[PDB]
RNA sequence: AACCCAGACCAACAGCUAAGGUCUCAAAAAUGUGUUAAGUGGAAAAGGAGGUUUAGGUACGUAAACAGCCAGGAGGUUGGCUUAGAAGCAGCCAUACCUUUAAAGAGUGCGUAAUAGCUCACUGGUCGAGUACUUAAGCGCCGAUAAUGUAACGGGGCUAAAC
RNA sequence: GGACGCUGUCUCAACGUGGAGCUCGGUGAAAUUGAAGUAUCGGUGAAGAUGCCGAUUACUUGUGGUUAGACGGAAAGACCC
RNA sequence: GACGGAAGGGUUUGGCACCUCGAUGUCGGCUCAUCGCAUCCUAGGGCUGGAGCAGGUCCUAAGGGUAUGGCUGUUCGCCAUUUAAAGCGGUACGCGAGCUGGGUUCAGAACGUCGUGAGACAGUUUGGUCCCUAUCUGCCACAAGCGUUGGAUAUUUGAGAG
RNA sequence: UACGUUCGGAAAGGAUAACCGCUGAAAGCAUCUAAGUGGGAAGCCUUCCUCAAGAUGAGAUAUCCUUUAAGGGUCCUGGAA
């Protein structure tokens, strides 16, 4: 949704991952997924 | 896959029970025997070979007169294919044209109408140029390529040249009527060939 | 000696047994142009 | 084959006389209408004082045409002048009586109304 | 409005669309009540 | 690395593990398990225990560590005592029923799904909204699991859909909750 | 053509070297200790970043740290209010507000017109060593993105034949 | 600028006719031309390469067609200085 | 998403004057296209302050398609009807040894303005020769010769290409 | 020859883009990924039609001939070319 150049938690709720090479946030708050671009 | 040589006889009509009116191509087909076999084993594949109208004994080459020798009682044939993957039958056979009585489409192959050194607005149907206001150009190509780059025409442009004569399969032409007692074949459609030229007739794919 | 052939020949068997490093396996690509326009295939080597 | 800048006929009593296709709808490079599509028109002549205007944009349903159209059962109808009728929002005809014969493929277009108040149906 | 046809197969049977699975295949298919022969457009039962 | 890489392996009695060259078997009252495990690793059975440890401290072995632990835990629970994830089927017409190896679904679709069962794995029915699904394998049973949601993943207005017993769904509102 | 090395008197089927190279096209390298997983090498920015090597600080800990798991997570007290409501979570002010205190903030978030309701910091038990935030370097990741044809290693290929 | 009539101007092109074109016999030029066992792509370069680099593709040689290039031919650029 | 900050693209108006003035023909339209994806439509999604219908934003995706007319020399734009949509660009602002010459950029003449005048004006109006038989490469088609290891005649597997 | 007639754009399969996973670590949790293992588009590869052994890597087979034979060509009558 928010890809991204910047990814950054906004809640502490959500979570930094990393996976197949791009960089992820993972949070129960739908609203606040990211990827890197 | 099921298939016979036949010859374009022409082309008719007939009129269905309730009056519709249905455009049909009718095929002949000459006696059809099963020359040869050819196997994975021994030719790396599995097909039929088919032979259909005879020559003349004047013009059969012995190489062509050997390949019947073990054959019994059939003469040289002038039109010979193979048919893919296909069982039920072995050499000194013969396939009736019945064999389509349970199909409701076919597939025919022939040398499509040949139209000689053709121009390219009815080759590739260009438009022209007008025919008035001050024109001096009305069935040329135009344009062929860019300025300088490419600096050459690219392979594949579209341009005058021999038209037709080329194979063509057409698919899923309906069959309207069967009729053994004439050995014949009345299909819904258009076959490419000319009067008199030879078709082959496969069972569809679809 | 460069100028002619002198050396002996070569028969390769198991070829289709040869081993790669890294994700070659997955990302090393096969060109190649047909000469027509936008004519450009690929092929990795698996699918090769 | 009606096509663009076609004179067509009114064939019914809204009031006007002569029509000008100027689109032939349903289709991107679509050129030619034939019996039973919808057309849209501008009247080019009218009965005066009528409620359809010189001038005026419709939509109408083609119910003659000049050059013959191949039927089912291999019969051909080729009537003598390219006519058609205006229509309301509803595709449906917005006159009351129509003049003249009409060709059968309304029946096929689902233009029952229109070929009930024609006169004669060939 | 030529009467709506049917959705007869060349059989007399109904022709039914069921959706097989099969090892992460969803598969859309037509089936014949009196033949019982699966195809898969009923365009093929016709 | 991290202590459930280090954490051992309790065998009951009725399973018995094994291993040789790589290879890890695991027969239990309920099946047969099998597993890989890599050169960088090492499977020991002792004292009626499994222990597991590294050659190396590479990254690679350090990760291996707690997974080869973990998937040989998850290998001898299963065949002592099997895994089981349920589902419920949420929403107005919507039906699931069972013949043989197979469930049929209906889920508003103008089609009615049927779903072949994968050997190994057993279905179990509660009325006809409700279902669970039994294995010997942990992997398997959440497969099946996630794509039996998959066919008619839930929907957030009205709970509607295919949902895992112990997922909660965030719920939105439509018309009315935004009402002035 | 302008950069690097090097000033051609002619001849030799001699040797040593400069720049630049030593898997192969293509004449010339092997061993030692590490780093890199991106084919980085073999283009580039602001910025993001639980990639990893090495070194060093500040928190915190075998007298139990962190994550999980099991509990409490309060009473005074609707903190006084602005407002219509504001009960911890429109908004103003501090919370030098105390007690039972294990520990409970004038509450971390979610959500209720207003609460209500669900959670957290906070602290207790089960477990059993490093963890949590940062600093400097060595390589890396994303950002990375044009039009005839792979086309930003010369090619093949290379996990070294890379640094 | 508008209207009527009329029409292949156009949608949309098709067929036929006459002279060229094509084949053979006779006669027989032209501008042009450093020559030539003169391919393409991505590059490089007096900054748009048949001739250089790397790679790809291509049996030898004619004929009927087509003009993308050979910064094509023709006129010591008329514009500008 | 203001206020600022960091880049790419080489298409706009410009900067420089490196190739070409013993000539590299300039705007549009016609004909014929080919390529890029920064996607107009169709296809697959994530999130919505997404009930549904219909959208908004972002990601993946270039296979195919992407209108006819009125005005203007116009590209462009506006407008009329349509359409699933009426994409944005590169290619000597693609394409005049393929076409048109309306526009621009010759000599006629006229209007306005400037100049005493000859005349001048990215002001306007009207009239005004668009040359060349393809040697080479390239491309569209068709043959002659030979090769494929004895020489021929039929039937075909298929790399590869459209 | 189109303005006419008929037919064609498929169905299925494989590997994938974005996306969604399952099982699970590094990092006791969590996590689509690091070992594995799945779904997933008019795109890619097969499938449909045409050309095709000058593919010099010149393939495979059946038959004919063994000192000019098998066979082909020229010439002539012609065509569906
Ligand atoms: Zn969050």
């Amino acid at each position: 949704m928010k890809v991204r150049v910047s990814v950054k938690p906004i809640c502490e709720k959500c979570k930094v991952i990393k996976r197949k090479g791009v960089l992820r946030i993972i949070c129960d708050n739908l609203k606040h997924k990211q990827r890197q671009k | 896959m099921l298939g016979l040589i036949g010859k374009k006889v022409g082309m008719t009509q007939i009129f269905q029970k309730n009056g519709i009116v249905v455009p049909v191509t009718v095929i002949e087909f000459q006696p059809n025997y099963i020359i040869g076999k050819k196997t994975v084993d021994r030719d790396g594949y599995s097909a039929l070979i088919a032979g259909s109208v005879d020559l003349k004994s004047s013009k059969v080459s012995k190489p062509i007169k050997g390949q019947y020798k073990s054959l019994k009682d059939i003469e040289p044939k002038r039109y010979v294919i193979e048919l893919k993957g296909l069982d039920g039958y072995d050499a000194g056979d013969e396939i009736k044209v019945d064999v389509f009585k349970s199909v409701k489409y076919v597939d025919v192959t022939g040398t499509t109408k040949g139209k000689g050194f053709q121009g390219a607005m009815k080759r590739h149907n260009f438009s022209g140029g007008p025919s008035s206001h001050g024109s001096k150009f009305h069935r040329h190509l135009g344009g062929t390529g860019q300025a300088t780059t490419p600096a050459r025409t690219f392979k594949g442009t579209k341009m005058a040249g021999r038209m037709a004569g080329n194979q063509q399969t057409i698919q899923n032409l309906e069959v309207v009527l069967i009729d053994e007692e004439k050995r014949a074949l009345l299909v819904k459609g258009a076959v490419p060939g000319a009067k008199g030229s030879f078709v082959v007739v496969k069972k569809s794919k679809k | 000696t460069p100028h002619q052939d002198l050396g002996d020949n070569v028969i390769i068997i198991n070829a289709s047994k040869v081993k790669l490093t890294g994700k070659k396996y997955q990302q090393k690509l096969y060109y190649r142009h047909s000469r027509y326009p936008g004519g450009l295939y690929s092929d990795t080597f698996r699918t090769l | 084959m009606i096509q663009m800048q076609t004179y067509l006929t009114i064939a019914d009593n809204t009031g006007g006389k002569v029509a000008q296709c100027i689109k032939v709808l349903g289709g991107s490079k679509r050129r030619y209408a034939k019996i039973g599509d919808i057309i849209t028109i501008v009247v080019k002549q009218a009965i005066p004082n009528s409620s359809v205007k010189k001038g005026d944009v419709y939509k109408a349903v083609i119910v003659r045409t000049s050059k013959e159209v191949r039927r089912k059962n291999g019969t051909y109808v080729r009537f003598d002048d390219n006519a058609c009728v205006i229509l309301d929002a509803n595709l449906s005809p917005r006159g009351k009586r129509v003049f003249g014969p009409v060709a059968r493929e309304l029946r096929d277009a689902n233009f029952m109304k229109v070929v009930s108040l024609a006169s004669e149906v060939i | 409005r030529v009467g709506s046809k049917e959705l007869i197969s060349r059989w007399g049977g109904k022709i039914i669309m069921k959706s097989k699975f099969e090892n992460g295949k969803i598969k859309h298919y037509a089936e014949c009540q009196t033949s019982k022969n699966t195809a898969r457009k009923p365009r093929d039962l016709f | 690395m991290s202590r459930i890489g280090r954490l051992p392996i309790k065998i009951p009695d009725a399973v018995k593990v094994d291993v040789k060259d790589n290879l890890v078997i695991v027969e239990g009252i309920r099946g047969r398990l099998v597993q890989d495990i890599k050169d960088s690793i090492n499977v020991k059975v002792e004292n009626g225990s499994v222990i597991v440890d590294r050659v190396l401290n590479d990254k690679k072995a350090k990760a291996y560590h707690g997974l080869y632990r973990s998937l040989i835990f998850n290998m001898v629970k299963g065949v002592t005592e099997g895994f089981s994830k349920s589902l419920t089927i949420n929403g107005i017409g919507y039906r699931v029923e069972q013949q043989g190896n197979s469930l049929f679904l209906s889920l508003g679709y103008s089609t009615q799904f049927e779903y072949v069962i994968p050997d190994g794995i057993s279905v179990k029915l509660d009325g006809n909204t409700k279902i669970s699904v039994e294995g010997i394998d942990k992997f398997k049973v959440g497969q099946v699991a996630a794509e039996i949601r998959s066919l008619k993943k839930p929907e957030p207005y009205k709970g509607k859909g295919i949902k895992y017993d112990n997922e909660v769904i965030r719920r939105k509102v439509g018309k009315s909750g935004v009402k002035k």
